[PDB]
């Protein structure tokens, strides 16, 4: 018995995503806006190809 | 003769939005303290500056 399919993954855009390497949340002061929402703010702050 | 000033706007970069909203936007402070500066000034966040 067999299965067949045509597919492959894609990269949407280089500046619409982020991944960080820490998640502690101790008292919601280690990462609240230090590394968890720091990336949120980094995404908020970006420039296109026109300055 | 002093001047009547009624600050109602707070403009900050996207990097200070978290702090701006936690000053104006948080209703309780600590283990319950109200917030004397809650909704005192409305905040707008912009990406043109900084």
């Amino acid at each position: 018995f067999m299965a067949d399919e045509y597919r492959y993954g894609v990269r949407s855009r280089c500046n619409v995503g982020f991944g960080f390497w820490q998640l502690a949340a101790m008292s919601t002061e280690e990462l609240n806006q230090v590394n968890f929402e720091k990336v949120y703010d980094a995404m908020r702050n970006q420039k296109a190809d026109g300055g | 003769r002093p001047l009547d000033i009624r600050p109602n706007l707070l403009v900050v970069p996207t990097t200070l939005r978290s702090k701006a909203k936690e000053v104006v936007g948080v209703q309780r402070l600590a283990n319950g303290a109200d917030n004397p500066n809650f909704e005192l000034v409305q905040v707008l966040d912009t990406a043109w500056l900084n």
